[PDB]
Formats: C-alpha cells, sequence, structure tokens
C-alpha cells in the first residue's frame, strides 16, 4: 500500500527529546556547502523511535541553527551539543543524497533504492 | 571522506 505514495519533500519540523543520549543517526556530506544528510538511522535510538525521519533527510537547521551550509565537523558539533530537546528542520532531498551512497537511485515515489 | 554518528 504506502511504497508508491510520494514521499513528501516539504520541510518538517521534528523534536527528539534524548536527554543526554545519542540522537541515533549518521550525517555524510558538509563539503563546500554540500549539506548535511541522515545516512543511517539506528534501530531503537531517539531518531528512530521519532519517526519523522529518513535516510535521505537533507538537516536543514538545529534549534534554530542553519546548517544548509555547514561544514561535517561543525554540523556534528552542533548535534552533539544541542541539548536535551532537540529541534531538527529536515527536507527529504533523495537525488543529492543517493549520489553520495554507491549504486543507490532514486525510483519514482522518491525512494531511495540500492542495487 | 565520512560518516559521524550523533
Amino acid at each position: 500500500f504506502l511504497g508508491e505514495e510520494d514521499i513528501p519533500r516539504e520541510p518538517r519540523r521534528i523534536v527528539i527529546h534524548r536527554g543526554s543520549t545519542g540522537l541515533g543517526f549518521n550525517i555524510v556530506g558538509g563539503e563546500d556547502g554540500e549539506g548535511i544528510f541522515i545516512s543511517f538511522i539506528l534501530a531503537g535510538g531517539p531518531a528512530d523511535l521519532s519517526g519523522e525521519l529518513r535516510k535521505g533527510d537533507q538537516i536543514l537547521s538545529v534549534n534554530g541553527v542553519d546548517l544548509r551550509n555547514a561544514s561535517h565537523e561543525q554540523a556534528a558539533i552542533a548535534l552533539k551539543n544541542a541539548g536535551q530537546t532537540v529541534t531538527i528542520i529536515a527536507q527529504y532531498k533523495p537525488e543529492e543524497y543517493s549520489r553520495f551512497e554507491a549504486n543507490s537511485r532514486v525510483d519514482s515515489s522518491g525512494r531511495i533504492v540500492t542495487d | 571522506k565520512k560518516e559521524t554518528p550523533v
């Protein structure tokens, strides 16, 4: 049923209450204003438990801090230091994401496939 | 390179 509904490409706000634990996702990018993308969400982590982030999401800001143009290290810092309640604005950018992962491409619903 | 877990 769900898998040929388009994934929304509009910006979303996501609030994650993780205390003084990890957010539970990894990021890639951040060279030359390339952008910061979620690459891996850990099963069972706070980011997974939210239900509102996926691989291919761009992190557009964290607690009001704009990361579209962040470096990789400074995004990671922002993320780790964001505090207990972390307000992300994300936007799913599957074509952009797919250029980081090998053999991966974007289907008609906008889902990222890896062959 | 690079991917960082947060």
